[PDB]
DNA sequence: ATGGTCGTGCCGCCAATAA
């Protein structure tokens, strides 16, 4: 309905519906069997409302440019005469939806930091977590304003924790884990955001995850230490940070389709998809091993508005580009292994309202391995 | 009864910390009359000295990966069609629904049925939950005094402190998620 | 807001656990069982009635008299406990009578309760549109008023306030030319007006019941509720212990069949022809056969009309009242062991023959038989041999060496358990 | 004061054989 009012379609046509002049459908790209999409295989699945849930073969032959993956919600011009086949003529571009918009309040602040880290904080053969207390150190040198921790904390494949060699419970682990970056950073006061991820073997397996539960905060941690849920979009000196920690581009880019291949960015192109789809997790169906319920992902997996910057750390190579007036940061993990990671620092400011409309508040970013 | 609703159910594995050997919990106690014993007081092999219960950490990190995966087990949304010629397995949830439910892709007259009903996930959970829940096990005994004959000799409090730890363990997952809760608005509006 | 007594609409939103869900159902059958014998024994104006009736609803955390605030708990409970037992209620015709006049009574009593003064914001709070008049209204009307009034003994116009009704409301009344009335408005007695209010309550309980039967199979769906729709109902040779016999006397074959009479409240012809001949050879007469088939058949929640109609004439036959009045021997073991072969949704037949071991096996092991035994048993049912496996059951379950008889009739094996039980 | 074949709703009647 959205794409529906900004592009002034006047009326859909359900999939069943056969039709000699050109007509355009509402549907959901997907595949027809378990294997790897390809564009032979694509299918559009219409909505109860008009199609009342049917599915029918899409022909991309006759198309100039396209990039589909499955679960993706997009409106395809095409023909379908013998009601069968739809062989597509136009692709519709996503419509993301409107930036936040600044108040006053805002734009009054100073220089805001904030220090971006991934897990997992320790190397795959070891448990001194040594990358855990150089990235500690390294946070008090810097005196950030705002740092940022996603998992996995516990990583969920660890070799030791799926083979129950330790002597602590990983619940216990939870709490050294929690109480060694808080006597860590006490003296940089920085606040701390503790966000988890969908491989923390420790706590309950749900996409979204709820925040994390901790008791052992005293009076002056609690002004520093907070608990966000997994994901959320929280606003950080008036900026609305994206924070994720599912390998979203490893979800998409793994199994998406496209026309062109000479000369195509596709980290670009997949966090485009991702701010197009007004959602959290597009992808649908899902792999083979994460657990999302959908009761609360209509709910807490939506865009409320556009979020002026992504993070979404990947196990992919970290980039930091500017898609759709938006600034989205990959710092990757702390540690990949036996080989060292990356984390990212960004720099926010709020600047004068009047413009030319679009002015990234985080004019900096810099990823800089630990 | 108890023995028939947990037929079905897997039975809880775990490693000696010091042997190795693997060892059976399918019940609070183990074995008839007067040899029976909790099942956590020694270990099945019979050279092994180390008791099991001080090995109450290994033997909750092993729950909780059972757990694990029997929940992501559900997750992963398996359906299985019902009719024996077609027996078609497929991920991807169709659209196309029957009065039953979900109709099957390859054959156009079936209901597609999961794979690991909620029933059957539940049952697991309550099987995890009873097999260390020696507050119930103990009240099941129809004599008074091999009760207390039993609680005197194994169950010390800090015995019991650790079926109560792994009944936590267990209550933690049961305790938010769940299915026991009933929505009376989804019921009668 | 007055959680003393409740018109019941605006059904509740909060969840609860199972276990009070099954835990409501149960008291609040329990206190309108009660509320039948109260209503029987006594008489409607006892001090003993309301004394019990009252002790009872503080015995099982019911809400009563309005003087003490925060009884939050009891108006939850009540307001669930209503609309839970509404689904079950409603099935039968003979059940929702049962739910309705018992219902009323306690709405009554509920209302016989309420102080003096609390009565009228009640009124507003349940959407009836009544109103009272000023002292100096009663005096002006005084002499009219006694003058429409019933044949109610004496002038003398007492403390019992006089209530203003639209006169449409009033149909019952003015019809008898009862009451006052005055430009549309009907002046009524504060005893007419528990009729007026009661009447207008079962219609609307009435229409809800309705509406809920036919929106109900959308709730069977639920596979954690049926046994409650289905089990609020439920539950020299005398009629209180044949299920005691059923665990101690009865061959497998006629356990089986009164465990089938038990839980599914019916059964198909074979069986209902096996175990009415072999209840006739226990000793068993026709009017306790009549009662416990009828007794057996309207817990399935049919009428005894469809049970008279359709099977008292077989009953009576069995027994050789009817036709050619001639009385049957019960059925000789070896036409159970061969003839008419059981099929799906028939549980008669010789549970040693018929039974594939896979279920035979788990059979014995619910009866308490010991392992060995049900190996010699498994054994001697691959060899064909049913009769001395069905006496090793006889010896097993009555702990002696020999049984000391050869057996061919399942009343022969009754009789002889009977010999040394009694 | 044509023939036969087919289904639907009311009733009454029967099997059984140790000890
Ligand atoms: S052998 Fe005869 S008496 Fe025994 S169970 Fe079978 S049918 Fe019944
Ligand atoms: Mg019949
Ligand atoms: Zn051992
Ligand atoms: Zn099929």
């Amino acid at each position: 309905s959205e794409l529906k009012e900004h592009y002034k379609i006047e009326a859909f046509t359900p999939l069943l519906a056969p039709a000699q002049e050109p007509v355009t459908l509402l549907g959901q790209i997907g595949c027809d069997s378990n294997g790897k999409l390809n564009n032979k295989s694509v299918i559009l699945e219409g909505d109860r409302e008009h199609s009342s849930g049917a599915q029918i073969p899409v022909d991309l032959s006759e198309l100039k440019e396209y990039s589909l993956f499955p679960g993706q919600v997009v409106i395809m011009e095409g023909i379908n005469t013998t009601g069968r086949k739809l062989v597509a003529t136009k692709l519709y571009e996503g419509v993301p939806l409107p930036f936040y918009q600044p108040t006053e309040e805002d734009a009054d602040f100073e220089q805001s930091m904030v220090l971006v880290a991934c897990g997992p904080y320790t190397t795959s053969d070891s448990i001194t977590y040594d990358p855990l207390l150089d990235l500690i150190a390294v946070i008090n040198h810097d005196r950030p304003d705002v740092c940022i921790l996603f998992g996995p904390f516990l990583d969920a494949k660890h070799e030791q924790v799926e083979n129950c060699l330790l002597t602590s419970p990983f619940e216990d682990i939870f709490k050294q884990c929690l109480r060694t970056i808080i006597e860590g950073t006490r003296s940089s006061g920085s606040h701390l955001v503790f966000v988890p991820s969908l491989r923390d073997v420790h706590h309950e397996p749900v996409y979204p995850q709820p925040p994390f539960s901790y008791s052992d905060l005293s009076r002056e941690d609690k002004k520093q230490v907070q608990f966000v849920s997994e994901p959320c979009s929280l606003s950080i000196n008036g900026v609305i940070f994206g924070l994720t920690s599912t390998d979203l581009l490893f979800h998409l880019g793994a199994e998406e389709i496209s026309s062109s291949s000479g000369t195509s960015d596709r980290f670009s192109r997949i966090l485009k998809h991702i701010l197009t789809q007004r959602s959290y997790y597009p992808l649908y169906p899902p792999q083979e091993d994460m657990a999302i319920d959908y009761e609360s992902f209509y709910v807490y997996a939506q865009l409320p508005v556009t979020p002026d910057v992504l993070i979404i750390p990947s196990e992919l190579r970290y980039f930091v580009k500017d898609v759709l007036g938006c600034v989205c940061v990959n710092p990757g993990r702390l540690t990949k292994g036996q080989v060292g990671g990356t984390f990212a620092r960004l720099y926010l400011r709020r600047p004068a309202a009047d413009g030319a409309e679009r002015q990234s508040p985080c004019i900096a970013v810099q990823v800089v391995r630990i | 009864t108890d023995e028939e609703k947990y037929r079905d159910c897997e039975r809880f594995k775990c490693p000696c910390p010091t042997c190795g050997t693997e060892n059976i919990y399918d019940n609070v106690f183990d074995g008839s009359g007067t040899d029976m014993e909790p099942s956590l007081y020694r270990c099945s092999n019979i050279d092994c000295k180390a008791s099991p219960l001080t090995f109450t950490v290994q033997l909750s990190n092993k729950l909780i990966m059972d757990i694990r995966r029997f929940i992501k087990k559900y997750y992963d949304g398996w359906l299985i069609c019902e009719e024996p010629t077609c027996r078609n397995r497929t991920r991807h949830l169709p659209l196309q629904f029957s009065r039953t439910g979900p109709l099957c892709p390859a054959c156009m007259k079936a209901t597609l049925q999961p794979e690991y009903s909620d029933k059957s996930l539940y049952t697991q959970l309550c099987f995890y939950r009873y097999i260390f829940d020696a507050e119930c096990a103990l009240e099941k005994l129809t004599t008074d005094h091999e009760k207390d004959k039993l609680k005197k000799q194994f169950f010390t409090p800090k015995v019991l402190q650790d079926y109560r730890k792994l009944k936590n363990t267990a209550e933690q997952f049961l305790s938010r998620s769940g299915y026991s809760e009933v929505n009376l608005s989804k019921l009668f509006a | 807001y007055p959680h003393c007594l409740q018109f019941y609409l605006q059904p509740p939103s909060e969840n609860i656990s199972l276990i009070e869900f099954e835990n409501l159902a149960i008291d609040r059958v329990k206190l309108l069982k009660s509320v039948e014998n109260l209503g029987v024994s006594y008489v409607k104006g006892t001090e003993q009635y309301q004394s019990k009736l009252e002790s009872e609803l503080r015995k099982l955390k019911f809400s009563y008299r309005e003087n003490l605030e925060d009884e939050y708990e009891p108006r939850r409970r009540d307001h669930i406990s209503h609309f839970i037992l509404r689904l079950a209620y409603c099935q039968s015709e003979e059940l929702r009578r049962w739910f309705i006049q018992q219902e009323m009574d306690l709405l009554r009593f509920r209302f016989s309760i309420l102080p003096k003064d609390k009565i009228q914001d009640f009124l507003k709070d349940s959407q009836l549109q009544f109103e009272a008049i000023s002292d100096e209204e009663k005096t002006l009307r005084e002499q009219e008023i006694v003058a429409s009034s019933p044949s109610l003994s004496g002038l003398k116009l007492g403390f019992e306030s006089i209530y203003k009704i639209p006169f449409a409301d009033a149909l019952d009344l003015f019809r008898g030319r009862k009451v006052y009335l005055e430009d549309g408005f009907a002046y009524v007695p504060l005893k007419d007006i528990v009729a007026i209010i009661l009447n207008e309550f079962r219609a609307k309980l009435s229409k809800a019941l309705a509406l809920t039967a036919r929106s109900l199979p959308a709730v069977q769906s639920d596979e954690r509720l049926q046994p409650l729709l289905n089990h609020l109902s439920h539950s020299k040779i005398s009629l209180d212990q044949i299920d005691l016999l059923s665990t101690k006397s009865f061959p497998p074959c006629m356990r089986q069949l009164h465990k089938a009479l038990r839980e599914n409240h019916h059964l198909r012809h074979g069986g209902r022809m096996q175990y009415g001949l072999f209840l006739k050879g226990i000793g068993l007469t026709l009017e306790q056969a009549l009662q416990f088939w009828k007794q057996e058949f309207i817990k399935g929640k049919m009428d005894p009309d469809k049970f008279d109609k359709g099977y008292s004439y077989n009953i009576r036959h069995s027994f050789g009242k009817e036709g050619k009045r001639t009385d049957y021997t019960p059925f000789s073991c070896l036409k159970i062991i061969l003839s008419n072969p059981p099929s799906q949704g028939d549980y008669h037949g010789c549970p040693f023959r018929h039974s594939d071991p896979e279920l035979l096996k788990q059979k014995l092991q619910s009866y308490k038989i010991s392992p060995g035994g049900i190996s010699q048993i498994l054994d001697l049912v691959k060899g064909t041999h049913y009769q001395v496996a069905c006496q090793k059951y006889f010896e097993m379950i009555h702990n002696v060496d020999d049984c000391g008889f050869s057996l061919n009739h399942p009343n022969q094996f009754f009789c002889e358990s009977q010999r040394i039980l009694n």
